[PDB]
């Protein structure tokens, strides 16, 4: 933690509503989906899921 | 190449615009000269009264 | 209510070849509708070189100040992607570089730069590390390939997908590739493959960016009218969930598929006429709208016919509501084509139904493909030699 | 991660491939990386997507016993590795805590 | 000269005299034990043309971890 060792720290908060929709976008294109599948509905029955 | 020179080529005069450009397993059948399939059976429809 | 914005990027767009396909009819050359948003479509995406094209081919009068005013600004574009470019080499990344070089590709087939799109993409391809990104790639070459009925195109890429989707397993571009190679099989009067394709992604269609749902399962019932045997038929098709709530709201569709099921063969006629008009102004199924309807025919005929020993001329002709004189034609052109199992007895007006087995037809065809095989490999030596 | 990718950019693909722009800056350029949020965030899938953009090879350290045979017979300290890691250099050690 | 693949194994598989008298109904209360070795050894052995239809990727191993017993 003393400055000048770590030059940055990036911080990886667990996925909000939309940042879940994208994973869930990127995970769901590997499977055999029905069109017309709602994930912005699952990704908001997902509170403070990690990706 | 010995190119047949003495043969008369009758001139090209053709559509360098892509008249066909297709693969398919082309037969004669499509080239028979008919109207559309709409206008014989239009043709006929009537032809009983209807 | 997303479902426009799932779909591929819209570029070509596909509306436009078949608003260019429209106009090369001689019936729908004068449609000013036709012409009016085509214009829309070009003034709008400034496509100076479509219009060139499309002056060109179809002989119209170029506004020299319209193109004008869309070179002018096809040539600002180009200079900032430019710009762009230069400043990502420079100080960006190479992610940033090829955002850069994507858009300049995509501008250039907005604009129909088709010659300059291909390059665009092919640099692009080349330092793209991302599988699915260079996969959207392959993509917009097929769609470019649809656009301007490139097979050479088509085919290249087409197969360059399929490996793309085996090394990452992208069930999602896997179901628009069937789309797209489903679309390339009507145009190439494939619909044993067409019917296949389009079937199985009926529950998975979201290539919106090619076709419309309703136009896209439009397609597939005509393609599976003429493709697939009554029993696959019924399973898929006539009971068929997705297709079934498709064609609630398609009452000519359903009319013309269930027509033929239920042996409706009046009503059936009636609607392969409505659908052969359909079919001449699609730039798909155009070059294939005699055949269809010819092999439609057949189907319709062969299928009265094979239930019954024979089958008396009037009888047949009161099925189809039509004369005993166009079905004596129909049937004698057919026969002598070898395509219906039937004889008729022109005295006593009385078809009379044959069975022959299924080892002739297949002799004829390895006859038949053998010899356009022996062909190739003739020719073949012939370059060989010399 | 949309933020997250431009700042690990910025640290480790930016000095890699223009060494210049840090040298005009006359900063030091950064060499140290630390990914912190809860398990599954995509630290270990950012760090790894960087390395492949850039080329870098990328190594994990996990101390496992298992590897050590390839790190080096010795053994004795960590950094027997960056003979290996020069070797391949542009480089990426990545390191995660289990906690 | 080159084997045949089976050859030159010193580990044998299971004969049918060799497999256990152990049933699945000898086996009380593992419900979710015996789906999850049910998903994961057996039914993708017999439909592995169905995961790859759906999109999964099987697994080509299992862990079975727990106290003694
Ligand atoms: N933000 C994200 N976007 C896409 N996939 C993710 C994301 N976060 C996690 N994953 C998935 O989770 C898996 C494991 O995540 P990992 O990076 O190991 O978590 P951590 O960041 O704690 O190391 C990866 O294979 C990745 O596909
Ligand atoms: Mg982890």
């Amino acid at each position: 933690l003393r400055p000048g060792r770590i030059d940055r720290k990036i911080e990886f908060p667990p996925p909000n509503e939309e940042a879940r929709l994208d994973i869930l976008k990127i995970h769901s294109r590997k499977m055999n989906l029905t069109r017309g599948i709602n994930l912005r509905k699952i990704a908001e029955l997902m509170p403070g899921a990690s990706g | 190449d010995d190119e047949f020179e003495e043969f008369p080529a009758e001139d090209w005069a053709g559509l360098d615009e892509d008249e066909d450009a297709h693969v398919w397993e082309d037969n004669w059948d499509d080239d028979n000269v008919e109207d559309d399939f709409s206008n014989q059976l239009r043709a006929e429809l009537e032809k009983h009264g209807y | 209510e997303n479902l426009e914005e799932e779909g591929l990027p819209k570029n070509p767009d596909l509306r436009i070849a078949q608003l260019r396909f429209l106009l090369s009819l001689p019936e729908h050359r004068g449609d000013a509708a036709v012409r009016d948003e085509l214009m829309a479509a070009v003034r709008d995406n400034n496509m100076a070189p479509y219009y060139e094209a499309l002056c060109k081919s179809l002989d119209w009068q170029i506004d020299v100040d319209l193109l004008n005013k869309m070179k002018k600004a096809n040539e600002d574009e180009l200079k900032r992607l430019d710009e762009e470019l230069e400043d990502a080499e420079k100080n960006l990344g190479e992610s940033e570089i090829r955002d850069a070089m994507m858009a300049k590709a995509e501008y250039l087939c907005r604009i129909g730069d088709k010659e300059g799109a291909l390059t665009a993409f092919r640099k692009t391809y080349d330092k793209t590390v991302a599988l699915g990104h260079r996969l959207d790639i392959v993509f917009y070459l097929l769609r470019i390939g649809l656009f301007y009925m490139d097979n050479d195109l088509i085919t290249r890429n087409t197969e360059k997908a399929k490996s793309l989707i085996e090394e990452g397993g992208d069930w999602d571009r896997r179901n628009r590739l069937k789309v797209y190679q489903g679309l390339y099989c009507v145009a190439i009067r494939d619909f044993k493959q067409a019917a296949e394709l389009f079937l199985d992604t009926v529950s998975t269609f979201t290539s919106y960016e090619l076709m419309d749902y309703k136009t896209f399962v439009t397609y597939t019932v005509y393609v599976s009218m003429i493709a697939l045997e009554r029993p696959d038929l019924r399973e898929k098709v006539i009971k068929g969930a997705e297709i079934l709530e498709v064609l609630h709201s398609l009452p000519a569709v359903r009319q013309y598929l269930f027509s033929l099921y239920e042996c409706r063969y009046s009503v059936f006629f009636q609607s392969l006429a409505v659908v052969e008009q359909e079919m001449k102004k699609d730039w798909l199924f155009a070059p294939h709208y005699r055949y269809y309807v010819r092999e439609m025919r057949i189907h319709a005929y062969s299928q009265l016919l094979e239930s019954y020993r024979s089958l008396t001329l009037g009888y047949m002709a009161e099925a189809f509501g039509v004369g005993v004189e166009f079905i004596d034609q129909e049937l004698s052109r057919f026969i002598a084509a070898g395509r219906l199992h039937c004889k008729i007895d022109k005295v006593n007006e009385i078809v009379e139904t044959n069975r022959p087995d299924s080892k002739n037809w297949q002799y004829q065809e390895t006859i038949k493909k053998g010899d356009l095989l022996l062909n190739r490999v003739q020719k073949l030596s012939r370059v060989i030699n010399m | 991660l949309d933020k997250q990718i431009k700042e690990i950019k910025e640290v480790i693909e930016l000095p890699v491939k223009h060494p210049e722009l840090f040298e005009a800056l006359g900063i030091a350029q950064p060499k140290g990386v630390l990914l912190y949020g809860p398990p599954g965030t995509g630290k270990t899938l950012l760090a790894r997507a960087v390395a492949h953009h850039t080329d870098c090879t990328f190594i994990r350290v996990s101390g496992s016993e298992l590897v050590q045979k390839f790190i080096g017979e010795g053994a004795r300290m960590v950094r027997e590795l960056f003979v290996m890691a020069r070797e391949h250099a542009p480089s990426i050690i990545f390191m995660d805590e289990i906690d | 000269d080159v084997l045949p693949p089976e050859a030159d194994s010193s580990i044998m598989m299971l004969t049918s005299d060799q497999k256990p008298d152990v049933m699945y109904a000898d086996i009380g209360g593992m419900d979710i034990q015996k789906q999850e070795v049910r998903e994961a050894v057996e039914l993708p052995l017999t439909h592995f043309e169905l995961y790859k239809q759906i999109g999964i990727d099987p697994p080509r191993g299992v862990l079975m971890y727990g106290p003694p017993g």
